[PDB]
């Protein structure tokens, strides 16, 4: 059985090849008390990773190891695998071949520390390495389309052909899930609640996951939310209070489609989809039309996928068709469809074996497993 | 006018706003004022027969007896005070940071 | 504030 | 002419349009007696507000209507605008515009009831609503910069790239001088002082204004002042015995650049700053650099300006230039830059006319004031 | 205390 784990800015899954749910999903933090221990004995941990921190998140500076994409510290993503495998999943790598996941337009030098990280610190016997996006058809079941992968990290859109990534007609775009709860804290001020601190930003996600929305009319709803009370909804704090949004719920959702909100002269996710999809073969473009799908979890929102696909449809020529493909396992694509990958039989053939790894080094990552 | 075109110590803060792209770029109101400018490049005459200065308000009489008015030489100049600015500041720490990247190799 | 500070 | 009202945390400045100082300078404190009359040969009023609550300050409790920026109680505020009217400025609002200053991030429901309350209470037949940190940078003379005010509850950095500021890229932290004071009496109860009440409270504010200072090398000073004398001063309590601080001197300011001690999860006010220029476009970065403006009484410590432009240089890039701009009466700024503001004759038009109020209520100040 | 208090 092939682990197939898929680190991400947000949350990172793990699990078995063949299974469809991960058995491990926590969040992907690494927090450290920053007030001093005053109660001898306890045996209190100098490092806290994922449920762990998230339960005791009052007393610890919770840092993300992977922001934007990049990983920023590569001692604390060697703190989440190993979590990942000891605790969480309590299985030893050295007899199961493990599956990583990289992003769209990596650089090298990840690539090759990822592999030298787990080789030898893990040892695993076997390798591969895919990219996230591909990954997300594959789940959906059609190898052709443009995936438009979005999360804590950075939205990319892929439109991948033939089960191969096309890499100059992807596109990135800063516009993820922490920019939205960013945002929504910003706008949140106008009512009088202050969140500010690391502990109070997991406290707004969960506001943004549970109310928010996204309107099919910005316009029309506007002004129904200011003359009517029926928009407000009512949510409970931790520590009791009851706190009240009216129009909060369709306009940190609506920062996707007009970024100009945030201050980002780039597009929406609606106009990046039509350049990617511009900038691929004309023979090709009908195709990507019809099989575009949705991934990760910013793409969650209640009426995304009517919004989307109106909004997509007025750019686009009155002779293309929409069809914008949103399955309800969206938030676990990524993984599903490493779980798929992972079970073929031909999946044996583009293994990176350790005595391969040995004769050739890191830079086997590049031309094995691409 | 006077002190501007002094080059007195007074005058450096605001100068550095006459030479922005805000001030410069006003193609509807440099036309407006275009019958009111001083051919100072020849002459030094009226432009027009009247065109009395008093009639305009205090920014406007500005605006055109220093923009409108000194155009052809008024980028030149500018790029001149710019440069020299620059100089008198950034070369002083310039050369350190040479010396230390050499030093270090 | 409301809900946070004591403002 | 037109009044020009800086409504403060602190202390609340109030005078004329085009003039070169504020009239009347006192404090917006409103103290009620806690004690029973006893003799009835004099008034005895109920409240006393300003400094008249000062001079009798033993006997009150003095309570702050304004906390963080934010008007906590508006029946004291009430009290206040009714005193720097008919008393400290002896003018009738009925005749003269009144400007009004309001501090960035604030909730919408704090200037709605502004703006209801001067043209109810005081019936004044204009008004006008801005931005504390925006007139800061005009009292220097500049239009490009970034303003780091800083007073008794808000500390916020306002990238102003024009005439308007940039939304996207102002951060408000909630430390500021009055926090200051708190951590000035906690941490002088370890040489055996102890201030606990309000009354108690405003003798240690004047010895932070008097005594504190910010030190260039914190390490280096914790050091020299562990050899003890040398750093020592005594000051004079109005009871009349004499105190020294040795370490507190530069302790208590350094909070802002640590606000670890205080148990702020938040950067300090160096970072703040650099973190907010980030925010902005990579062309505009170089001017805001070169044009740092301070404002505010914080940032009257001596040898703050020197100490911000070393935290400021070791995090930017050597390429560009660090100038921090320190004018001599910056305690002022906020009140010179809205004397400039209110004196023009552009400004003419961007006052709330009486009758525009009344057609759309106490709202009509978010669409016209900014 | 010192100041403050009788302590
Ligand atoms: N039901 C939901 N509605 C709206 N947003 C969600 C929902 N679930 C998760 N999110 C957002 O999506 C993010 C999770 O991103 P994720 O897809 O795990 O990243 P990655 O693709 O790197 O795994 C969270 O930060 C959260 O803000
Ligand atoms: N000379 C000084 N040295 C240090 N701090 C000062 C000085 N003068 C004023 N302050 C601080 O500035 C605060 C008030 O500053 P100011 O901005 O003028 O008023 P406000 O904050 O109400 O707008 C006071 O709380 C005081 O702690
Ligand atoms: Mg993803
Ligand atoms: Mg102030």
């Amino acid at each position: 059985a092939a682990l197939v784990v898929d680190n991400g800015s947000g949350m990172c899954k793990a699990g078995f090849a063949g299974d469809d749910a991960p058995r491990a999903v926590f969040p992907s933090i690494v927090g450290r008390p920053r007030h001093q221990g005053v109660m001898v004995g306890m045996g209190q941990k100098d490092s806290y990773v994922g449920d762990e921190a998230q339960s005791k998140r009052g007393i610890l500076t919770l840092k993300y190891p992977i922001e934007h994409g990049i990983v920023t510290n590569w001692d604390d993503m060697e703190k989440i695998w190993h979590h990942t495998f000891y605790n969480e999943l309590r299985v030893a790598p050295e007899e199961h071949p493990v599956l990583l996941t990289e992003a769209p337009l990596n650089p090298k030098a990840n690539r090759e520390k990822m592999t030298q990280i787990m080789f030898e610190t893990f040892n695993t016997p076997a390798m591969y390495v895919a990219i996230q996006a591909v990954l997300s058809l594959y789940a959906s079941g059609r190898t052709t389309g443009i995936v438009m992968d979005s999360g804590d990290g950075v939205t990319h859109t892929v439109p991948i052909y033939e089960g191969y990534a096309l890499p100059h007609a992807i596109l990135r775009l800063d516009l993820a899930g922490r920019d939205l709860t960013d945002y929504l804290m910003k706008i949140l001020t106008e009512r009088g609640y202050s969140f500010t601190t690391t502990a109070e930003r997991e406290i707004v996600r969960d506001i943004k996951e549970k109310l928010c929305y996204v309107a099919l009319d910005f316009e029309q709803e506007m002004a129904t939310a200011a003359s009517s009370s029926s928009l407000e909804k009512s949510y409970e704090l931790p520590d009791g209070q009851v706190i009240t949004i009216g129009n909060e719920r369709f306009r940190c959702p609506e920062a996707l489609f007009q970024p100009s909100f945030l201050g980002m002269e780039s597009a929406g996710i609606h106009e990046t989809t039509f350049n990617s999809i511009m900038k691929c073969d004309v023979d090709i473009r009908k195709d990507l039309y019809a099989n575009t799908v949705l991934s990760g979890g910013t793409t969650m929102y209640p009426g995304i996928a009517d919004r989307m696909q109106k909004e997509i449809t007025a750019l686009a020529p009155s002779t293309m068709k929409i069809k914008i493909i949103a399955p309800p396992e969206r938030k676990y694509s990524v993984w599903i469809g490493g779980s798929i990958l992972a079970s073929l039989s031909t999946f044996q053939q583009m293994w990176i074996s350790k005595q391969e790894y040995d004769e050739s080094g890191p830079s086997i990552v590049h031309r094995k497993c691409f | 006018i006077r002190m501007i075109l002094h080059c007195d110590d007074s005058m450096n803060e605001c100068v550095e706003f006459l030479s922005s792209d805000k001030v410069l770029n006003q193609p509807k109101l440099k036309a407006d004022l275009e019958p009111y400018r001083i051919d100072w490049a020849n002459g030094g005459d009226l432009v027009n027969s009247e065109k009395d200065a008093s009639e305009l308000s205090r920014w406007d009489y500005l605006y055109v007896r220093l923009i409108v008015d000194l155009g052809g030489y008024w980028n030149q100049r500018m790029n001149a005070l710019k440069v020299k600015n620059i100089i008198e500041t950034n070369y002083e720490n310039l050369v350190r940071q040479t010396k230390l990247i050499g030093r270090a190799a | 504030w409301x809900a946070x500070c004591p403002a």
